[PDB]
């Protein structure tokens, strides 16, 4: 779906959770 | 162990 | 999920539980992928050995929950399957190779702040994303120790490694359909899939669109967060093809 892998309580009101800065830092 | 869950579902 | 944590509400809303109409019991783990399509592990529906062969109306999936046990009333939605795909090269003799399978529901679910479906990666976010090191992330309501259970969704971030490492931690036959994840004996830190947790998925947050996307499906381990021992995931880029080839057949 176009609207795929984009949470409702997360990334469509600009929230992050509590984790997933640690995925971020990975990618290097 | 699990809740029951409503009847409709097992139908 | 051993050594995860309590998820936050809405934060994996593609997570589905795939569960035994009788006895009413978790089956596995598994995930939303569209308003029709659910994704879980071939080994969750077809595991000769074990005498494991569900049928679509042994089962239910129930969409946006948290609680394991509880029936969340108002927030999770029930579903029945319309019918079952397994990979026709699944091989449950040997390794597990191509452990993929795709659920067809009745009728589609709704949207809702608690469900929503997760990408299927393209092959360049594959080839991105999918490297040593790079972190993704399990979710499921399977046991918390090899040898209880958790009262709601559990977490845990956990780091590809390397295929030679995968290779040689293990003297089952590794294939390219597979990857391996979790923390070496030296890194410190631990967490790993276990029993329950099967089929649920193993997610990245692509760094260039913000998006989810599922890399892998919990398939298959030696223990759970053993030392030295590591978790394998079905590799889903590799076989999207066949993902693709069910949906517009079928769908
Ligand atoms: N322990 C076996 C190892 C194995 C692997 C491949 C072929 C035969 C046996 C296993 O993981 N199995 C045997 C069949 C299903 C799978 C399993 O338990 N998967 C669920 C699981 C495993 C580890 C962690 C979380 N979930
Ligand atoms: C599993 O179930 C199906 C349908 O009942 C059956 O045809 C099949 O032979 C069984 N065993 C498999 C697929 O290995
Ligand atoms: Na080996
Ligand atoms: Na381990």
């Amino acid at each position: 779906e176009a609207d795929c892998g984009l949470r409702p309580l997360f990334e469509k009101k600009s929230l992050e959770d509590k984790t997933e800065r640690e995925l971020l830092e990975s990618y290097i | 162990d699990f809740e029951e869950i409503p009847e409709e579902y097992l139908q | 999920i051993v050594e995860g944590s309590d998820a936050e509400i809405g934060m994996s809303p593609w997570q589905v539980m795939l569960f035994r109409k009788s006895p009413q019991e978790l089956l596995c783990g598994a995930s939303l992928i569209s308003d029709r399509w659910v994704l879980t592990a071939a080994h969750c529906l077809l595991y000769p050995p074990w005498d494991k062969n569900f049928t679509e109306n042994d089962l239910l999936v129930r969409i946006g929950k948290h609680s394991r046990t509880r029936y969340e009333r108002n927030i999770e939605k029930i579903s029945m399957l319309e019918k079952i795909y397994i990979h026709p090269r699944y091989n449950w003799r040997e390794n597990l190779d191509r452990d993929i399978a795709l659920m067809k529901l009745k009728k589609p679910v709704a949207f809702s702040d608690y469900i929503h479906p997760v990408c299927l990666p393209d092959r360049e976010t594959a080839a991105s994303l999918l490297q040593a090191g790079y972190k993704g992330r399990v979710t499921g309501w399977g046991n918390l120790k090899e040898t209880g259970q958790p009262s709601v969704l559990q977490v845990v971030n956990l780091p590809i490694v390397e295929r030679p490492v995968c290779k040689d931690s293990t003297r089952i036959r590794i294939t390219d359909n597979m990857f391996c994840a979790g923390y070496k004996p030296d890194e410190g830190k631990r967490g790993d899939a276990c029993e329950g947790d099967s089929g649920g998925p193993f997610v990245m947050k692509s760094p260039f669109n913000n998006r989810w996307y599922q890399m892998g499906i919990v398939s298959w381990g030696e223990g759970c967060d053993r030392d030295g021992k590591y978790g394998f995931y079905t590799h889903v880029f590799r076989l999207k093809k066949w993902i693709q080839k069910v949906i517009d057949q079928f769908g």
